[PDB]
RNA sequence: UAAAGCGAAUGAUUAGAGGUCUUGGGGCCGAAACGAUCUCAACCUAUUCUCAAACUUUAAAUGGGUAAGAAGCCCGGCUC
RNA sequence: UGGGGCGGUACACCUGUCAAACGGUAACGCAGGUGUCCUAAGGCGAGCUCAGGGAGGACAGAAACCUCCCGUGGAGCAGAA
RNA sequence: GUCUACGGCCAUACCACCCUGAACGCGCCCGAUCUCGUCUGAUCUCGGAAGCUAAGCAGGGUCGGGCCUGGUUAGUACUUGGAUGGGAGACCGCCUGGGAAUACCGGGUGCUGUAGGCUU
């Protein structure tokens, strides 16, 4: 035999770790390099625009950071696109270009931002970078927080990236990861940047198959089948959808209705049940040792 | 040992010296250099003690008490000092007195387990309890 | 003759707690220090950088200076029987707000609210402090039972 | 009612060729596998020297190869109808793993290279289950649970269920 | 630091209990054999006697600092 | 310089204790180390997680290679701690 | 009632094992055409949404271990200052003030900030 390793001595000894740390979400070394400000500032604010990319959603926030816990200025979700006319495909780096969309335009309508910083509206694909204004009040800047995303080439915060650029933030970026960085010969194609924008790719992908399989394609696509989206209807809804963003991006919430209350949840256990529950286990015990004897 | 060997023979008793010797004492050697540089080599040992502690213990039986006493006492002339001989109120080598103990293990409380004695408490699991009475 | 390093005897003054080691909570560089703001020094083990001297260890002074992620701090250390004022540039890491000014600062602004209440009135309300008295006469009702009659316990040897 | 969620597959196989030198012999026993399988296996190397033995620290010795799916469930259909369909209750382990170690590969059925040479190799079966990479993943890891384990006795009915292959003991 | 602690870490250290092989030395009916057989060995689990200037979870008394208002509080407004 | 001499270097340096709970403190007192090494064993970023033990598998054996499980650091970070 | 994203304090939140989870989410889930990376599309990257809560997660459970908090231990040990106090010495008692720690016996098992969901 050998000897137990999990004793008292163990459990003593045994330090724990953060709540988000034993979950596995947050990273704290990040999070302190990101996040604490120069302390000449006193008090001033560092923006984070941060990025979680979810099993079928791509939500993007805007926070800073205070002792109490980070306050959220300004959210967006992927799900109200429905309301602007696209059903499908909100985990695509189209949808990401369309969040990044929103989330620019409705923080800029808060701040009394819209005639100014228009941004690109001519979706070329090449570096946009928003000058400040003489004479007039100063471009919004935060800090990218991709949190746990490896930061490989084509990723939809990156996406996301490009889309709230041109939707007019001051983010400081390379071009390097927008897909289109040739490893060996290192130049960027613009508009192949373009073609994965407005959804090229999976056109694309569904004729090949098509043409290969009717099958595959049956069993792939079946939510696109349906709604009978297309090829050739695709480019102009997320166009639409552009310009539906920029004219009115603001949100208005849901009325909710009066609540039924239920429990669906068992509460906590009382002293006196803990206490009967091992007088009728030894009493019971002790009249059926009398049964079996 | 010699004495409670002629007496209550060879099956009647248990000693058992409760004083460990770990502090080292040391010896300053003269062999001219003199007394410069003078930490001594080790000598030996010796054991530290303080008032109340107890040096010897005998178990036997109440019976055999007097001469347990005049073994003691015979043994006072070794060692230095002044030592007073106390009778324990503890049942053996036990931290329980004898009046109460008859009671608490019949009703399973204290366990014999050889030498020592293991002490029931409520705190464990039920059915260990189970187990002891079945 | 001892050594006059840096660490002598900091074997246990700057090691961390038990079941206290590793990151530093993010209060810590997250709060701001102001001019003039009493603040009283404690040393760490984990960030080497910008340790302070153990002799300021304990110390409360005032700081003077502020740098990206540091302050300069005055203290009166003693020295054979002058005392010399002199400025140490801490890294936040190793520092906290002391809280005994905060309570001075309540009572002053707790007289001016009693000062400008009871000045229409004209009762005067004591506004210093006044040491702790001597207490007053009062009255012990003997309900009923008599005084339990405490005896010395006689001598028994345990030993 | 048992759940669809259950189906006990196979995650990997994972072959190993020790042969214990570096060299001739070892680029031709990881050619051999290069004709098995088509795909080149990867040289590990020795943490320290043995003198006795003759090796020495960070010395090329052995090589390997994962493989996951149908051609490791071909592969090892070949090599358990080469075992005759029976194997012993010490081959399986308590974490619910077995594997084999066949003398030489040639018995296998693959034709002898003079320039090659003879090998013998060592087959060993990782199972596995639907639900098993949480541990694995990044974002959100955490531990299967107590069911959802694979025990060394519901690992020897389920290949004594399969192909009614029997166990003898050892 | 004194103390206290080792049924809590590290480091020494005495004593008997229960285990099966996690292995082994002497036998004895056994050729041997994890059959058994007496054993006695180390390991594992609950206990028990004793310790620490260069071990410590705990942890005092005495002490060392900082503050106890005009150099302060509260209003109105310029400069960068 | 516990007479000098012969012997040590306590003649400049560093860690732990002696130190009497801020800091500072002595003896030819104790236990010990130094007169170097580095093209990276320095600098950024990413990705991996160690010591030890258990059960399995041709040659393979107490000890060679592969695999699962436990693993608050019991390893390691040139060197004294 | 309860959840998601981002959090503060960092075990009253950990570990082990058993039971139950309406709705949307969270997850698992099926593929490799393009971007990307592999011994291996298992991990990482990307395109889907037929099936399922089995696991994860949540809540509850355990005369559970632990951790946190109380009483007891104890006005004991120890200690600041005093005396033509004792005692052959070791050491000890008194005045004046400060005051602990295990075993043992009880009790507890996350608090909460912003924005946005489900019960339309
Ligand atoms: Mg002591
Ligand atoms: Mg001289
Ligand atoms: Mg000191
Ligand atoms: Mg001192
Ligand atoms: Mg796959
Ligand atoms: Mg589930
Ligand atoms: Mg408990």
């Amino acid at each position: 035999f050998v000897k137990v390793v999990k004793n008292k001595a163990y459990f003593k000894r045994y330090q724990v770790k953060f709540r988000r740390r034993r979950e596995g979400k947050t990273d704290y070394y990040a999070r302190k390099r990101l996040v604490i400000q120069d302390k000449n500032k006193y008090n001033t604010p560092k923006y984070r625009m941060i990025v979680r990319v979810t099993n079928r959603d791509i939500i993007c926030q805007i926070a800073y950071a205070r002792i109490e816990g980070d306050m959220i200025v300004c959210a967006a979700y992927a799900h109200e696109l429905p309301k602007y006319g696209v059903k499908v495909g909100l985990t695509n780096y189209a949808a990401a270009y369309c969040t990044g969309l929103l989330l620019a335009r409705r923080l800029l309508n808060r701040f009394g931002m819209d005639k100014i910083y228009e941004g690109q509206v001519e979706v070329t694909g090449d570096e946009y970078n928003v000058e400040s204004i003489d004479g007039q009040p100063g471009a919004f800047t935060c800090y990218l927080d991709a949190g746990l995303a490896r930061t490989t080439t084509g990723n939809k915060v990156f996406g996301a990236l490009k889309g709230a650029v041109d939707g007019g933030l001051s983010i400081p970026h390379s071009t390097k990861r927008f897909p289109g960085y040739d490893s060996e010969s290192k130049e960027f194609n613009a508009e192949v940047h373009r073609k994965h924008i407005m959804g090229q790719n999976v056109a694309d992908y569904m004729r090949y198959l098509m043409e290969e399989d009717e099958d595959a394609y049956k069993k792939q696509f079946s939510q696109y089948i349906k709604n009978n989206v297309t090829p050739d209807m695709m480019e102009e809804m997320y166009k639409k959808a552009h310009a539906a963003i920029r004219e009115n991006p603001v949100y208005e919430k849901k009325p909710k209705r009066e609540v039924k209350k239920k429990r669906w949840n068992r509460p906590k256990m009382s002293l006196a049940q803990k206490k009967d529950r091992v007088a009728q286990k030894k009493a019971s015990f002790l009249r059926a040792q009398e049964r079996a004897a | 040992n010699k004495y409670m060997v002629k007496s209550c023979g060879k099956d009647g008793f248990h000693i058992r010296v409760r004083l460990h010797p770990f502090h080292v004492i040391r010896i300053n050697k003269m062999l001219q250099t003199g007394m410069r540089g003078a930490f001594g080599k080790p000598q030996g040992t010796v054991a530290r003690v303080h008032i109340g502690q107890v040096i010897m213990s005998i178990r036997t039986k109440l019976q055999n008490k007097e001469h347990v006493v005049e073994a003691l006492r015979r043994a006072k002339f070794k060692f230095p000092g002044r030592q007073k001989i106390h009778i324990s109120k503890k049942w053996g080598f036990t931290k329980f007195n004898a009046d109460e103990f008859e009671d608490m293990v019949a009703e399973k409380r204290l366990i014999p387990d050889g030498c020592g004695v293991k002490y029931i408490p409520n705190r464990g699991p039920l059915d260990k309890w189970r187990a002891l009475h079945s | 003759t001892n050594t006059k390093g840096k660490r002598r005897g900091t074997r246990y003054m700057f090691s961390r707690p038990f079941r206290k080691h590793g990151v530093v909570p993010l209060a810590t560089y997250m709060r701001i220090y102001k001019k003039g703001d009493i603040v009283d020094i404690k040393g760490m083990g984990t960030v080497q950088k910008g340790m302070p001297h153990k002799c300021y260890h304990g110390k409360t002074g005032r700081v003077y200076n502020v740098t990206q992620h540091a302050v300069g701090i005055v203290v009166n250390k003693q020295v054979k029987g002058k005392i010399l004022a002199k400025r140490i540039n801490v890294r936040i890491e190793h520092i906290k707000h002391s809280k005994s000014r905060d309570s001075f600062l309540k009572r002053v602004k707790e007289n001016d609210q009693k000062k400008k209440e009871a000045k229409e009135k004209g009762t005067w309300v004591q506004l210093k402090r006044q040491p702790a008295p001597p207490r007053e006469a009062h009255f012990v009702r003997t309900n009923g039972k008599e005084p339990e009659l405490l005896e010395p316990i006689p001598y028994e040897f345990m030993a | 009612k048992e759940n669809p969620m259950r189906e006990l597959r196979i995650r990997k196989l994972c072959l190993n060729i020790c042969v214990g030198e570096s060299g001739d012999r070892l680029t031709r026993a990881a050619k051999v596998l290069e004709q098995l399988t088509g795909q080149t296996p990867v040289f590990s190397k020795a943490r320290y020297t043995v003198r006795s033995f003759g090796i020495r620290r960070n010395e090329k010795i052995a090589v390997h190869c994962t493989v996951r799916g149908a051609k490791a469930e071909e592969i090892l259909e070949k090599g358990l109808k080469v075992r005759e369909y029976e194997l012993r209750k010490n081959n399986f382990s308590d974490t619910g793993n077995f594997g084999f170690g066949i003398q030489e590969h040639i018995d296998l059925g693959i034709k002898y290279d003079p320039s090659i040479g003879i090998y013998g190799l060592d087959f060993y079966v990782v199972l596995g289950r639907p639900g098993f990479s949480i541990a694995d993943k990044k974002r959100r890891t955490g531990c299967i649970g107590a069911k959802h384990r694979i025990s060394k006795e519901e690992a020897m009915r389920w290949f004594q269920q399969k192909y009614d292959g029997i166990i003898l003991p050892g």
